[PDB]
RNA sequence: GGAUAGUGGCCUACCAUGGUUUCAACGGGUAACGGGGAAUAAGGGUUCGAUUCCGGAGAGGGAGCCUGAGAAACGGCUACCACAUCCAAGGAAGGCAGCAGGCGCGCAAAUUACCCAAUCCUAAUUCAGGGAGGUAGUGACAAUAAAUAACGAUACAGGGUCUUGUAAUUGGAAUGAGUACAAUGUAAAUACCUUAACGAGGAACAAUUGGAGGGCAAGUCUGGUGCCAGCAGCCGCGGUAAUUCCAGCUCCAAUAGCGUAUAUUAAAGUUGUUGCAGUUAAAAAGCUCGUAGUUGAACUUUGGGCCCGGUU
RNA sequence: GAAUUUGGACAAACUUGGUCAUUUAGAGGAACUAAAAGUAGGUUUCCGUAGGUGAACCUGCGGAAGGAUCAUUA
């Protein structure tokens, strides 16, 4: 019983169901689509680099809120534009306009964590510094 | 403010066995590790 | 409302016996700041 | 294209890592033993688990198996030249029953604190590191050398180190000078 | 028959119509060089393997050829394509996926250093040469060992005449991080090993990275800012979908390391051969026939006696 | 024995038309997003099919309960 073939001459059948049925997962069938290297916003890498194209007053409610921003970027590598969930406040006056951002994932090995609604990337950097750094008064941003 | 350095490294785990369990200092009864104004 | 939905998640497990820290003014807010 | 360098980390971390009876069995282990950290627990766990996998697969063979007797006979000799395993517990169920403070018993730290010289196991620490123990002719300045059995008659001091005579330290040099040019003329 | 070093449809002339395929041929894709191997620990598996060894292939893309035992060679030649250098404008010269190094692309990777002293290789050859190789510079890829303190005395506090703690109290000990005669080291140096001399009293020679409802170890802390048709009246109180608005204190974990992102493995019995599930949660073809495939009742020399010698 | 020459096999590349592969403009469309702020009703639930309709919806035929078995004879 039990459903499967169990004959001792019975493995071609055991295979071929097997790589049917695994066609059917999520993992396989994202990593042999090739579905990181065509369609994801970065190259399958972990992160990348871009250019801050906006940024939008975006807060939590209506005028007794939370400062928490996010702003719209375009990579160099693909050209693709996604946005990014920038750290803790104070850190809005030093992200410009055009200032080589670079990003990287929220922690959902892939999907949006938190309360904001369709972000995935934390800007990571900003003028090839550093936002921790920057924050803590430690090194400053470079001019232009 | 400025203070005391804490010990550092290997001390430091010494203090804490010293802080934790020869002549135990502050108990609730419990053991509570982080009391306030008691 | 992250407070309400702490407090709210707070008191089931009083009801299904499990130990609960005792609230204070730390429950809703940033305990590490972030970047 | 030289040949490679093998290398291998000694030490694995728990796989859950905030548990209360661990963490205080862990704290008592390096508050009695003077220890860093609990890399040296974890290096010992490591060893120990090395040396009970081998005992449990030795231990699965049919006896008067040819190999088992070879690497049982080995492993029993070498955790009693070590001088963990005691003499009267030759066997492999009984290297099944080691500890790790069994391990950390026969470090050279613990056992120059426990043959007098040392007082405390954070002076002895601090005693080896300073170089001032020496096995046989060589000095030793790391905590955990292993001693074995037959060496157990041979941890003194150095040849060097103002404790074993030979040339009083700096400081006391320092104070002998300082008295000297003051409280002498 | 020709050609080859040689078998061979390898090619040519003649003659047959054959060869492979549901046990998956052929075609397409591969962000595919293959293997020894690597990570993941109950097993079986899953994922990775451009990369220290073995084999293949290429030298910007093709093609062709000389010399030679060996090449369809590119630090050899010839032609075309694409790039591109020098000028006297007539002509000439190219090929770093060798070692350094430059631009570019990017999340992503070091010196235009010294030497043949080691390992070996080439030659007419003990002698010459070798960016092969070795040595040093950069280097927190990863891996190993363990400094940042130890011992007293005083005054109190305890378990209570012996054992621990506290403190703007005090005392002498000890040593390397460093600064370096020297000597070892080395092709010559740098460093390690050894060592004359100097080198600790705390803002010295000062350890960081994360976190604290629960997950999960660690707060019945403090201050400030902003709002309220809520009380008071300029003291203030309370609330604040301010998802805490901003700082500090206290505590916990790991510790010369710690955090984050991506991928993968375990937990995962959410791929299930071991080992899933299908009335109602995803899921039994509307039903029957039927080829391949998978599977398929029992039975045929058993029993007894003889000796010898092996292992506990 | 050089410059040059006939034929052959090897064959880079070029011109024409065709095949395939990826990307950028392009009217129009259908969907959705936060859009704080626009224009009381009947109530069995479905499945297949056909027609009609601003919106679900209405109607015809066949099937299902994934719909609440009282009482009495024997």
């Amino acid at each position: 019983g039990k459903g499967k073939p169990r004959g001792l001459n019975s493995a071609r059948k055991l295979r071929v169901h097997r790589r049917n049925n695994r066609w059917a997962e999520n993992n396989y069938k994202k990593r042999l689509l090739g579905t990181a290297f065509k369609s994801s916003p970065f190259g399958g890498s972990s992160h990348a680099k871009g250019i801050v194209l906006e940024k939008l007053g975006i807060e939590s409610k209506q005028p007794n809120s939370a400062i928490r921003k996010c702003v719209r970027v375009q990579l160099i590598k693909n050209g693709k534009k996604v946005t990014a969930f920038v750290p803790n406040d104070g850190c809005l006056n030093f992200v410009d306009e055009n200032d080589e951002v670079l990003l990287a994932g929220f922690g959902r090995k892939g999907k949006a964590k938190g309360d904001i609604p369709g972000v995935r990337f934390k800007v990571v950097k900003v003028s090839g510094v550093s936002l921790l750094a920057l924050w803590k008064e430690k090194k400053e941003k470079p001019r232009s | 403010t400025e203070k005391p350095k804490k010990p550092k490294g290997r001390a430091y785990k010494r203090l804490l066995y010293t802080r934790r369990f020869v002549n135990v200092t502050l108990v609730n009864g419990k053991r509570r590790m982080n009391p306030g104004p008691s | 409302s992250a407070k309400s939905f702490i407090l709210r998640k707070k008191e089931l497990m009083k009801r299904r016996g499990r130990k609960v820290a005792k609230d204070s003014k730390f429950t809703g807010r940033k305990r590490r700041h972030r970047f | 294209p030289r040949a490679p360098r093998t290398y291998s980390k000694t030490y694995s971390t728990p796989k859950r890592p905030y548990e209360s009876s661990r963490l205080d069995a862990e704290l008592k282990l390096a508050g009695e033993f003077g220890l860093k950290n609990k890399k040296e627990i974890y290096r010992i766990s490591f060893q120990l688990s090395k040396i009970r996998r081998a005992a449990r697969d030795l231990l699965t063979r049919d006896e008067k198996d040819p190999k088992r007797l070879f690497e049982g006979n080995a492993l029993i000799r070498r955790l009693v030249r070590v001088g963990v395993l005691s003499e009267d517990k030759k066997k492999l169920d009984y290297v099944l029953a080691l500890k790790v403070e069994d391990f950390l018993e026969r470090r050279l730290q613990t056992q120059v604190y426990k043959l007098g010289l040392a007082k405390s196991v954070h002076h002895a620490r601090v005693l080896i590191t300073q170089r001032h123990i020496a096995v046989g002719k060589q000095i030793v300045n790391i905590p955990s050398f292993m001693v074995r059995l037959d060496s157990e008659k041979h941890i003194d001091f150095a040849p060097t180190s103002p404790f074993g005579g030979a040339r009083p330290g700096r400081v006391a040099r320092r104070n002998a000078a300082r008295k000297a040019e003051a409280s002498g003329e």
